[PDB]
RNA sequence: CUGACUGGGGCCUGUAGAGCACUGAUAGGGCUAGGGGGCCCACCAGCCUACCAAACCCUGUCAAACUCCGAAGGGUCCCAG
RNA sequence: CGCCUCCUAAAAGGUAACGGAGGCGCCCAAAGGUCCCCUCAGGCGGGACGGAAAUCCGCCGGAGAGCGCAAGGGUAGAAGG
RNA sequence: UCCCCCGUGCCCAUAGCGGCGUGGAACCACCCGUUCCCAUUCCGAACACGGAAGUGAAACGCGCCAGCGCCGAUGGUACUGGGCGGGCGACCGCCUGGGAGAGUAGGUCGGUGCGGGGGA
């Protein structure tokens, strides 16, 4: 594998001050980061623009990784909706892409954030994983005004070997997750 | 990783505004950026710009204890 | 997102495009320029990235602008509101706050014409 | 508490006979013993209407025992109202499962207690539209247990 | 069968014996079923066409 | 009167009356209880004309425990027509009553009270009755 | 509640076992493969091979092409012949298909 | 000599009775989302509810087209009279 | 007025009435064959637009989902995807 | 033969859920990698391959605990084949043989077959 900032920053900065904080007997209960899952949650194409590529090659841009197509589990009248139709896009990001992306994330992409005061302490999942939605796409480095048709935004999952909310919120904080309270 | 479908993650350097620099990876080589975290008000201390106000009002309003005694 | 949280327009002039910035009329406009050096005249896709970042760092450091500004007008209301004056109770109402005539007129605040039903008159 | 009762042991001889003969059936067990018996009905009825199952019936055996019991099961006739069956349960130092009576100092005239039966007590006090009490803020003297949910409302 | 879902015929491209009966949607599957069938008189699996029944 | 909100069928075969009842036999909540004698179908006004008899004796005073409902549709055919041609319009409602049954039960209330209303309301019913006071045998169950 | 490992296994298994062939299972774990040749109607085990007790180490496909060898070897011998190969929770694909490779080369018929 | 009927043995079953785990019905009470109503209030939320509101719990019940249960019997084969 | 499902039907099969309730007169070229892989509804918690309900994450969840259409039987150790 | 682990069956919850505890030499898992075979409607998560620095944290195995779940008598009763009576009926009773369900006592934190590896 390769060395990335944030991810180097884990092992050498974030992992002794867990055990410091907390007192694991063990170096696997410390906590971990396990996956990073991106959703565009989209449907805006569910019958107009049938096939927007558009938002799966700009997701692609930001994580290196091309995001796979999500469908209707069930037809619903009102949401204009026939079961099966492509609403949504979702891409996993494990181990360096993960990195890669949180790193970009939380030393740009969260600054870029319009009338940015720090995430929310409680959007945490109580079972020690975290979920932030974001409203622009623009907001990412590699992504530009001048290559946009459509604002989208997106629900980002965090999600981690730790246990509790606690935990997670020491990890992420250490990290460099900056939250308002 | 599956062939032919992925942007390729190159070595990429990142500049801010208040010339941070940044190391990392990307599918664009260099980029450009109006702002980052090693300048963010929320971010640096509590630089708290133009606003020092809190709020100020309403009496601070003073000016004076001139009416008179 | 170029400055100060929007993107002023290119192909016009940069004391015109700072205007486009909420909290930016055509006065601080001209002195953001002056204080910084930068000419008056010249197109936004002609600027220098170096005089980007110098107008950039001055504008919003120098003033409260966009949402923040917003967010502090948006205090103001909510105080007069909650204390709360004649000044506060006729933001309650959406109806004129400066003394304006509501016979008539004040559509601006009031809102389309809410038009019903008048007084018949005898056969 | 306490009451006292004799018995008497049976094998072959048919319910029916024994219950016409003015007799009651039952059978009294516990983990270690199981014995088929029966008791005068007229005399069990003196008893059981102050006894209960709350209090303490000692049967005086044929064989001279004197087991101390309490009345699990009391098997009616829905046709008559008229009991057909008695089971006694003999008690020993382990702790029993039984219903101690409330006295309010009501949905529940009583209450279910895991308590050591050298300890059972015979009374338990309850301090008094629509306020009530939930069983968990009860009196407990000691040596007792709450058998069913403190959710349990009084 | 109705008037959207027909009768039908297959007919071994070789021979030429139609030797097969079946049906289909033809609004589903408006064009010509082809299929491989085996073929009784050329004793081997062969293209069968949809002809008219 | 009392009657099913909903059913998941409108009409029901006539069945049986055979044995006592299945449950229900033992004072469950009041300190005074109506017993039956005999099986039948108690109807939904039989019921109600029980239950406002006691309601009136009390004068709105007491308790007063309904166990018995009638989930049973009663049918009947239109006067003078034939035989066949379907089975009949459910007419009523009626609730199918063994012998040893505790139809009813009172409390809060004085025991000459609760004697005298439960034999009023016996007489609103089409079978023979029993009054009962609460045992240890009905708190033993 | 089961796993899809679970699934899998009780799947290709249970489609095996109606042939009413004699079992040749196969496990395979980090370091290991293991075979063993099962009468499902004796619930028996006949014969059994794997690279532990053969102590073989090396190329995990090469030591599973020879532990198939092996199990095959000792399978004629004993009279056994023809065998349902059992890949359980496996893909038919490389240390798997590499032992079944090696039976089949010494002689096992499937 | 196979028969009706009978002994022994194996297998098949969902009724009588019962039960409430499913589908529904259902009495009293507790705990409770959407409120009804409520004095307030709408600048923005709160609190009671001697009432109508899922689920959950406790007490208590009902069912041809309900069954976690489940007889006596019945059917069929084998051996035997 | 023929056919299918349930009950009536009295625990084998069968069993009637102008008895109690429904459905069929189609459909599918994939909704067929085989191989490989996968597991539901629902509940709570978390998440831009986003709602009771779209898509995303976690925990619980043996089957209450699904299996073109009535009902019954069957069924995730698949017949479902 | 006895103890442990790994496979694989059988009985089909007395085997489950939860709460504790325990185990890494061996075995197993996670693990280290993603060159190679193979793979992801995206993702080396899974499937797969090459490995052996680390940890038993997860998983799994093994113990404890009866809160739940699951099992569950004896006694009595319902019902009933067969034989008899009673009631205007709705329905009730006796004889003989069979005999529940619910509930009470209580029981269970599995049992066992074959093969492999290790140990005494
Ligand atoms: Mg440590
Ligand atoms: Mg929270
Ligand atoms: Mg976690
Ligand atoms: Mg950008
Ligand atoms: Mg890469
Ligand atoms: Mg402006
Ligand atoms: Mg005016
Ligand atoms: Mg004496
Ligand atoms: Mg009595
Ligand atoms: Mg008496
Ligand atoms: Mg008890
Ligand atoms: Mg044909
Ligand atoms: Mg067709
Ligand atoms: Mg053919
Ligand atoms: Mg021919
Ligand atoms: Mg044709
Ligand atoms: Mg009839
Ligand atoms: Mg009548
Ligand atoms: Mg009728
Ligand atoms: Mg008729
Ligand atoms: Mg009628
Ligand atoms: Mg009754
Ligand atoms: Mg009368
Ligand atoms: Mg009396
Ligand atoms: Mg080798
Ligand atoms: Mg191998
Ligand atoms: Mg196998
Ligand atoms: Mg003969
Ligand atoms: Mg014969
Ligand atoms: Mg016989
Ligand atoms: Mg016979
Ligand atoms: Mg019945
Ligand atoms: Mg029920
Ligand atoms: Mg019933
Ligand atoms: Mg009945
Ligand atoms: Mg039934
Ligand atoms: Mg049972
Ligand atoms: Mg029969
Ligand atoms: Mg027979
Ligand atoms: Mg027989
Ligand atoms: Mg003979
Ligand atoms: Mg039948
Ligand atoms: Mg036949
Ligand atoms: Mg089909
Ligand atoms: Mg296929
Ligand atoms: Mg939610
Ligand atoms: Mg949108
Ligand atoms: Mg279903
Ligand atoms: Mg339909
Ligand atoms: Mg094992
Ligand atoms: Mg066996
Ligand atoms: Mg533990
Ligand atoms: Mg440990
Ligand atoms: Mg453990
Ligand atoms: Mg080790
Ligand atoms: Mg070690
Ligand atoms: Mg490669
Ligand atoms: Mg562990
Ligand atoms: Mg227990
Ligand atoms: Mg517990
Ligand atoms: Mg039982
Ligand atoms: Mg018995
Ligand atoms: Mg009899
Ligand atoms: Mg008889
Ligand atoms: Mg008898
Ligand atoms: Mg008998
Ligand atoms: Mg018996
Ligand atoms: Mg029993
Ligand atoms: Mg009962
Ligand atoms: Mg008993
Ligand atoms: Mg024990
Ligand atoms: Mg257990
Ligand atoms: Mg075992
Ligand atoms: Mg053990
Ligand atoms: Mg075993
Ligand atoms: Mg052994
Ligand atoms: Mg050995
Ligand atoms: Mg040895
Ligand atoms: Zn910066
Ligand atoms: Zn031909």
């Amino acid at each position: 594998p390769l060395d990335v900032a944030l991810k180097r920053k884990y092992y050498e900065e974030v992992r002794p001050e867990l055990i410091r904080r907390f007192g694991y007997q063990n170096v696997w209960e410390v906590p971990r980061l396990e996956k990073v899952v991106i959703n565009q949650g989209l449907g805006e194409a569910k019958e107009d623009a049938r096939i927007l590529e558009k938002a799966a090659q700009e997701l692609a841009l930001i994580t290196g990784q091309k995001p796979a197509v999500t469908r209707a589990k069930k037809s619903i009248s009102n949401f204009k909706l026939r079961k099966g139709m492509p609403i949504g896009l979702r891409v996993t990001l494990r181990r360096d892409r993960m990195w890669i992306f949180l790193e970009k994330l939380l030393n740009v992409a969260l600054p870029r954030i319009r009338d940015f005061r720090g995430l929310n302490p409680n959007s945490f999942d109580g079972r020690g994983n975290y979920n932030l939605g974001l409203r622009e796409q623009l907001i990412f480095p590699e992504i530009t005004y001048d290559m946009v048709d459509a604002l989208r935004g997106m629900d980002i999952a965090v999600v981690t070997t730790a246990e509790t909310d606690e935990e997670a919120r020491a990890l992420l904080e250490l990290l460099g997750f900056p939250f308002r309270k | 990783m599956k062939e032919g479908i992925h942007p390729k993650l190159v070595p990429a350097r990142i500049i801010c505004g208040c010339g941070n620099v940044i190391e990392t990876y990307s599918t664009k080589p260099e980029i450009y950026v109006e702002v980052c975290s090693k300048c963010h008000p929320f971010y640096t201390g509590q630089q708290r710009f133009v606003d020092t106000e809190g709020r100020v009002e309403r009496f601070q309003r003073r000016y004076g204890d001139s009416y008179r005694k | 997102a170029r400055i100060a949280g929007v993107e002023i327009p290119r192909n016009k002039r940069v004391d015109v495009a700072l205007t486009y910035i909420y909290g930016i009329g055509k006065a601080r406009a001209k002195e953001a320029l002056e204080k910084t050096g930068i000419n008056p005249a010249t197109r936004v896709k002609d600027l220098t990235e170096a005089e980007v970042v110098r107008l950039r760092e001055y504008v919003e450091n120098t003033w409260k602008l966009e949402g923040e500004l917003r967010a502090e007008v948006a205090a103001n209301i909510k105080r007069l509101m909650d204390i709360g004056c004649y000044r506060g109770l006729r933001h309650r109402r959406g109806l004129p706050v400066r003394g304006q005539r509501t016979r008539t007129n004040a559509r601006t605040r009031k809102g389309p014409r809410k038009t019903v039903a008048g007084k018949k008159k005898a056969p | 508490m306490e009451y006292r009762l004799k018995a008497y042991y049976r094998e072959g001889e048919k319910p029916s006979a024994l219950r016409r003969a003015g007799k009651l059936p039952g059978v009294m067990y516990n983990r270690h013993l199981n014995r088929k018996v029966y008791v005068d009905l007229v005399e069990f009825d003196k008893v059981f209407r102050q006894a209960s199952i709350h209090h303490v019936i000692v049967l005086e055996l044929p064989d001279g025992q004197s087991l101390p019991t309490l009345v699990r099961q009391v098997n009616l006739d829905k046709r008559r109202r008229r009991p057909e069956h008695v089971d006694f349960f003999v008690l020993s130092d382990e702790p029993v499962e039984m219903y101690v009576p409330l006295r309010f100092v009501e949905i529940h005239r009583d209450i279910l207690v895991k308590v050591s039966p050298r300890n059972i007590p015979e009374f338990i006090e309850v301090d008094v539209i629509g306020d009530s009490l939930h069983a968990s803020d009860l009196k407990l003297p000691p040596g007792v247990e709450l058998a069913v949910s403190p959710e349990e409302t009084i | 069968a109705s008037e959207v879902r027909i009768k039908l015929l297959l007919e071994c491209t070789e021979c030429k014996r139609r030797n097969y009966a079946t049906e289909k949607n033809k609004r589903n599957t408006p064009n010509k079923l082809e299929l491989r069938k085996y073929c009784p008189w050329c004793r081997k699996h062969t293209v069968h066409r949809e002809v008219k029944i | 009167m009392l009657m099913p909100r909903r059913m998941k069928y409108r009409k029901q075969q006539r069945g049986r009356l055979k044995g006592a009842t299945k449950g229900g036999d033992y004072v469950a909540f009041g300190d005074y209880g109506l017993v039956a004698l005999e099986p039948a179908w108690i109807t939904a006004q039989q019921i109600e004309a029980a239950r406002v008899a006691m309601v009136r004796h009390f004068r709105r005073g007491g308790k007063i425990f309904i166990r018995i409902f009638p989930d049973k549709p009663y049918t009947k055919k239109p006067l003078e027509v034939r035989m066949g041609k379907g089975k009949g319009n459910v007419e009523g409602y009626v609730a199918v009553v063994k012998p040893g049954r505790v139809m009813f039960e009172v409390a809060g209330v004085t025991e000459e009270q609760a004697m005298e209303a439960l034999r009023i309301a016996g007489h609103k019913l089409p079978i023979k009755t029993k009054i009962v006071r609460r045992d240890a045998y009905d708190e033993a169950q | 509640r089961l796993t899809a490992y679970e699934r899998r296994k009780f799947r290709v298994r249970n489609r095996i076992k109606r042939t009413g062939r004699l079992r040749l299972s196969v496990f395979r774990s980090l370091k290991h493969i293991y075979a063993q040749i099962i009468d499902d109607e004796k619930g028996v085990t006949l014969v059994s091979a794997s690279s532990l007790a053969l102590k073989l180490k090396g190329n995990k496909t090469e030591v599973a092409r020879q532990v198939g060898r092996a199990l095959a070897e000792k399978a004629l011998a004993l009279g056994i012949k023809q065998v349902a190969f059992d890949r359980g929770p496996y893909k038919y694909h490389g240390r798997v298909k590499a032992l079944a490779e090696g039976a089949r080369e010494g002689g096992l018929e499937f």
